[PDB]
């Protein structure tokens, strides 16, 4: 049994860059897509792109374009999100999960290409393994 | 991303009571790949159902899902005090997949 | 098959080299090969590929049968078999197998017969 | 081992049991081991196929043979195959083994998969042709072509007889395998088996021009 | 001694194998030998053991005298000595030195005389 | 190095400087290297003997020859011998060496002792016969028979020419080696030199049946 | 050049050893060579020094053409070329190429012709 | 590769294409690989010369040939050279390599320097003669004579056929 | 010079199992017979079975049958006595000692044969090196 | 097990005094393998004598043993403050070996 674990809670200033971390703790993250959520108070789980240390493609959520970096070192057991331009709306409990425990090209779907232009593909699957949460408190 | 909502949003139930939760996607979910998961406030979520109805690993018989297209449900038999959690849905049949806002199950 | 052969061999020539024979005074690894392109004259190029495929099965059967990791010995061993096949340390002059050419020997024999 | 003999510019095959007295071998300088590529037989040389042509088995002693001459390859492979945890799948090239330097294109492949214990080897027994060495085993990060070998007696006559592609593997052949063609960490091509090395370069130039994470051909 | 011999040898035959010739599609190590049992015909079995023991001394003196760890080429070298012993690049026939049999050449001398 | 020759199933031996015009060698396929065991020669094959007939010396290089055919062994050894502090006694076998797979019984021996520096060699020079390989040195955790190697010329004719016993060692020959035969990790029997591989099996089965730290045969 | 040679060689003499043939009963290091001192009769040794320097060029050009790392089979290969040179196919009896001595066949041929 | 041939104490050199019907090779025991030293040829055998004779180059596959007999060496060298950063410069001698057995003096040298990538080797192509082994490479802590290798044919006849210095590199 | 070191004093409850450890401290215990004693107050040295880390067999004392495990890991420098079912009679200072630093046949003694029945044999020699002791206080 | 006793059991001696200690086994000791060793309270014991009379390594001449069969003694000359130890015997001439109850040497 692998227990995904988040770092503890912390208080951050607006505009800062928060490195949100998850440790595999009883496994590694090597080739699996580690999906993330933002459980802002009163909200559901807002999704962020999957991290694959040994990546081909990793994703980025549309609502976090330019805001969240999805990244990990190859063959590591620590996965990270980099949340830039932090706002009080981002105060949330963050969680990691294994959302497709093998990012083969099978997990690569998307809108079709146009003649002369191409759309990229990515598809994550069931978040079967979920970790503990970290509360990021954000001032403003 | 994909829009998803949940309903009724609140279920006032007695332990041991059977009740049904509903989730609705703005789009049909391919292969009926909708997940259900639950957490009580202060807890990390746990996957209950995947594939609209199939039970996730380690999940008791009390949890049984159903549905097709964009329309899915979870029926919980003999609901226990430990199950008065906020239930959430997530679409995996499409991409980007998406989460709903949750349905709260609480003791009557 | 492909009748167009782009081939290479080793620059194993002797009188090609002056003082560059010293292995640390030249490429000594990548720049020591030749190349060229040839047509399938007489069907040789595709014929060789078929030979090579037939040889490959025979060879792996011969390789599993040994302990040596690296075969360098095949050219020498076969040269030895070539002489042994022609002459396995035994010879019959009148046997067609000893690979003897007595055609001018005959002339020296008849020159003696006629004295 | 049958021995081919070149005679009157014709390749004849001398069964070992048959005696040909006209064949004259004056020196071992006439004896050459030739490495030939599996290209000259009209078969597919792409990555998905090459992966299908590879597999693993333990309990097999390793084997290497040398050679002196050979064919140029349109395509070679350079493999650095790892397990999901980063450990090696392939043996290290032993001292004396060097990657084959005569390839127009080299399909350098990495990525991860389960790598069942054993040596990676060729499915039809083709030899991996390394620089002047051939074996039945794939070695780490070492370039090779796939091929066959032949041994000839040559006549006493004076005849004398790049682009790196980078791919991302997916479990190395476990029924379902897909590859990506990588240009950069942000730039990929979904790899479809019907496309050539030239195609991949041309598509790389197109994507490169148009801002560059993984894209399709869209014919 | 034990007059009998229980022996094994390598399956070094030719086309004895179908598709299992590929080393990774068969035993390729333990199941690639043959075996049998023979009696002491002509005293051969115990005779061979003594030869092998006399050979062992000769062989290890050789090994001590060389630098090659794996002298697997020793038997090809022995084949070379067979050939050199039998014909050291020079062929004499009146003595049994090249082991050529000219004796029935008498018939070909007679035929030349009569042409 | 003499060469045996087989003529009408009769051994003849051809000396290096003796010319035999009846020795017909059409190819090297007639040339064989044969490993024979030190069993048919009438000597003791037990574990105590094997220890006594072995010794060590440093500064003596390793030597290896191969063979294609040979005898089956009644008694093989597989030794994993350690110094008192756990350091290895025996050298690692080099790549390509495999334990000899043709043994009715394998005397697998472990235990500890001083292991004088050097390589372990046979007292009268017998070879350690590994799978298709003969060498002067005993290698760690590798099965071998002990024997001699013959070379010979065969006529062109169509003749075509398990149980592990676990023991624990005591000081490797320091004027006594009390070996115990292991029945289980908690059951050991005094090894007596007249107890053959077969008797050891019977002793193991009998005491196991009867409930089994040291015991003696008491015959 | 130096006409006074102190040389050493391998103790490769066959019947030189009694029971010390055993790998660890002999010196196995320094006491396995023989040696001596000789005058350079006819300037032979100085001639060999020149040969060895010329040979080194030919040899390294050869070595650079192969993959074998530690060889010795190279001298056996010279024995093979000797045998192939001399009898690489057929024997031309009266040819300068076979190095067969048919000349004293005259004794036996003449005896037959004279009958 | 030419072969020297000894004829009643006279030398002739046999070319590959030179046919001599007079040369009889009854056994491979008549063939020798001989390691000759770079000494009797009148060259300097001193310390700075030996160093000048040595240099480095990468991209060269290593090569070894054996030998059976050789000349006594008055001047052998033994190098155990480290890099400027303290790590080993020279390659380890491979299995089977021991230094030259017959030396009057051994010019053993240690010390450090920048160690250009490559093998230390002879400028003239001379061989490093080790115990019955000749190579194109200098190995750690191993004694060698400097020399050349001849191959030859001998007649069938019964002719049969230390001080340590301690230097530092800069 | 090797000087064996025993652990220090401890207080234990009856019914407990006390694993008493000794370090070789300037040696190892590898193939050596490490004997133990129990110096209960008012008593002499009560003998316990010798431990061989790299064992064939180890010995046992009769008074401790079913009470004391005689054991050490192969090639280690720590030796242990596991004193189960602890009673007030076990309140004692325990010591480790080296005697016969090579289990071998001189170390293999015991009752004579009774054909049809077998005897195990073990013996230890003069104890030259004694370690420090541990007082195990046992409640009641 | 094997029974062993010691006597007198107490010796009140002056420093510098010569005295003899005795040990008795219930059985004869093979090869006269009786050991003598001593400890003061708080000390690990040290072997003095082995083999009935032979001195153990690093042991001064003041300690000399004797005896045969089951009957053994130790003579201590010039007793020093360091030697007012409790002396014990152990039998290595049988198996399992055994220990005596000790003889106490104390200052007068
Ligand atoms: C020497 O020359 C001979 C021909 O004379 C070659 O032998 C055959 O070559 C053909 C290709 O021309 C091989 O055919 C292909 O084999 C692939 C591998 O299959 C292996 O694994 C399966 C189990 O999964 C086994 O049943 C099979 O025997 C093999 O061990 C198949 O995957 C191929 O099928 C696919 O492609 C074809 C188009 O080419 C489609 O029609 C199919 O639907 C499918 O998508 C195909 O069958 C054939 O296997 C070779 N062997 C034999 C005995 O016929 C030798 O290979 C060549 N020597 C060397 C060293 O290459
Ligand atoms: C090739 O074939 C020959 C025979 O033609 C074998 O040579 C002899 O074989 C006999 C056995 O048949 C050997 O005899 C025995 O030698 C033992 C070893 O002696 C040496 O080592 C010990 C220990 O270090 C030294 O003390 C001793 O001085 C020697 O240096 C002896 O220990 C044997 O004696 C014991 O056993 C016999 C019963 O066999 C009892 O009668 C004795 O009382 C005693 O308990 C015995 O003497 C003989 O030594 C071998 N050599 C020679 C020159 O005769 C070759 O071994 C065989 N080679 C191979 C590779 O198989
Ligand atoms: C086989 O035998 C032949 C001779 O028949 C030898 O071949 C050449 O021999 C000459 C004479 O010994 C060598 O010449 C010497 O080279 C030294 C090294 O110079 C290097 O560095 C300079 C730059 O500083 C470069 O220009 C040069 O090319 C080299 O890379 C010089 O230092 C020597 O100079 C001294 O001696 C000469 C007289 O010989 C004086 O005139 C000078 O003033 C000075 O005192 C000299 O020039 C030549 O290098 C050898 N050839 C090769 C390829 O090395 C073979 O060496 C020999 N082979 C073997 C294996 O033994
Ligand atoms: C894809 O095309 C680009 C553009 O030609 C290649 O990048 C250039 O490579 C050459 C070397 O061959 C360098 O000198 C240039 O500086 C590179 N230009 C860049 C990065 O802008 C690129 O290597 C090609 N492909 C792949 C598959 O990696
Ligand atoms: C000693 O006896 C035991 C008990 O029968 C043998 O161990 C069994 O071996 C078989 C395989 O042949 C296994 O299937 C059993 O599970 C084993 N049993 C146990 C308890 O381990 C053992 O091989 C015998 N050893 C000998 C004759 O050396
Ligand atoms: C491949 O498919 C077969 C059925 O044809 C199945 O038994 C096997 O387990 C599959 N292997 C993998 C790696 O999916
Ligand atoms: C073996 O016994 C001899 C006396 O015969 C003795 O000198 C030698 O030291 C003893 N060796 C060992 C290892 O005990």
């Amino acid at each position: 049994q692998v227990q995904l674990v988040q770092s503890g809670a912390e208080v951050k200033k607006p505009g800062s860059s928060v490195k949100v971390s998850c440790k595999a703790s009883g496994g590694t993250f090597d080739t699996y897509a580690i999906s993330w959520v933002r459980q802002a108070p009163g909200q559901g789980l807002e999704w962020m792109g999957g991290i694959i240390p040994v990546l081909g493609i990793v994703d980025y959520a549309q609502k976090f374009q330019g805001r969240v970096t999805i990244t990990a070192a190859k063959f590591t057991n620590i996965a990270y999100m980099e949340l830039s331009s932090l706002r009080s709306e981002d105060a949330a409990v963050y969680y990691c999960a294994r959302g497709l425990r093998s990012l083969s090209p099978r997990g690569q779907e998307g809108p079709t290409p146009a003649p002369g232009w191409r759309r990229a593909q990515y598809h994550y699957y069931y978040m079967d393994v979920w970790g503990t949460g970290t509360l990021v408190t954000v001032s403003s | 991303e994909i829009v998803m909502t949940q309903s009724p949003g609140t279920l006032s139930l007695s332990p041991g009571e059977r009740a049904t939760l509903s989730c609705r996607a703005s789009q049909s979910v391919s292969s009926n790949y909708l997940a259900w998961y639950q957490q009580k406030p202060g807890q990390a979520p746990r996957l209950l159902i995947y594939g609209a109805s199939s039970r996730a690993t380690g999940i008791p018989d009390r949890f049984s899902g159903s549905g097709s297209g964009p329309d899915f449900t979870l029926t919980i038999s003999r609901l226990e005090p430990e199950d008065f959690a906020v239930y959430y849905c997530q679409q995996y049949g499409s991409s980007p997949g998406t989460f709903g806002g949750g349905t709260k199950v609480e003791i009557k | 098959c492909n009748p167009n052969l782009h081939y290479w061999t080793t620059q194993d020539e002797g009188a090609a080299i002056g003082l560059a024979w010293i292995p640390y005074f030249g490429p000594a690894a990548e720049g020591i090969y030749t190349e060229g392109i040839m047509h399938n004259q007489n069907g040789l190029i595709c014929g060789l590929r078929q030979l090579a495929n037939e040889t490959t099965q025979a060879l792996q059967l011969f390789l599993r049968a040994t302990t040596e990791l690296r075969t360098f010995s095949i050219l020498n061993r076969k040269a030895i078999d070539f002489l042994l096949q022609r002459w396995g340390g035994t010879c019959h002059i009148l046997g067609p197998d000893c690979c003897i050419e007595p055609h001018d020997w005959t002339k020296n024999i008849t020159d003696k017969i006629d004295q | 081992i049958p021995l081919g003999v070149v005679h009157n510019n014709t390749l004849q095959v001398s069964d070992i049991d048959k005696l040909v007295c006209r064949d004259k071998l004056s020196s071992t300088s006439q004896l050459k081991s030739v490495g030939l590529n599996l290209e000259g037989n009209g078969v597919a040389t792409d990555v998905p196929t090459a992966t299908k042509r590879w597999g693993f088995r333990a309990g097999v002693p390793p084997k290497v043979v040398n050679y002196e001459a050979g064919e140029w390859a349109e395509n070679c492979y350079n493999l650095d195959i790892k397990k999901a945890d980063g450990s090696e799948c392939l043996p290290e090239a032993p001292e004396g083994v060097r990657g084959f330097p005569r390839c127009r294109y080299v399909h350098k492949v990495s990525g991860t998969g389960p790598c069942p214990e054993g040596y990676a080897f060729h499915k039809e027994g083709a030899f991996f042709l390394y620089d002047r060495l051939a074996s039945t085993i794939i070695y780490r990060s070492t370039t090779f072509s796939e091929g066959v070998v032949a041994f000839l007696i040559l006549p006493e006559t004076k005849k004398d007889f790049t682009v790196t592609l980078n791919y991302v593997a997916d479990n190395f052949g476990t029924n379902m395998t897909n590859f990506l063609f990588q240009v950069d960490h942000l730039t990929y091509v979904q790899l479809e088996p019907r496309f050539t090395p030239q195609f991949l370069v041309q598509l790389n130039e197109t994507i490169y021009t148009n801002g560059r994470l993984i894209w399709k051909v869209n014919p």
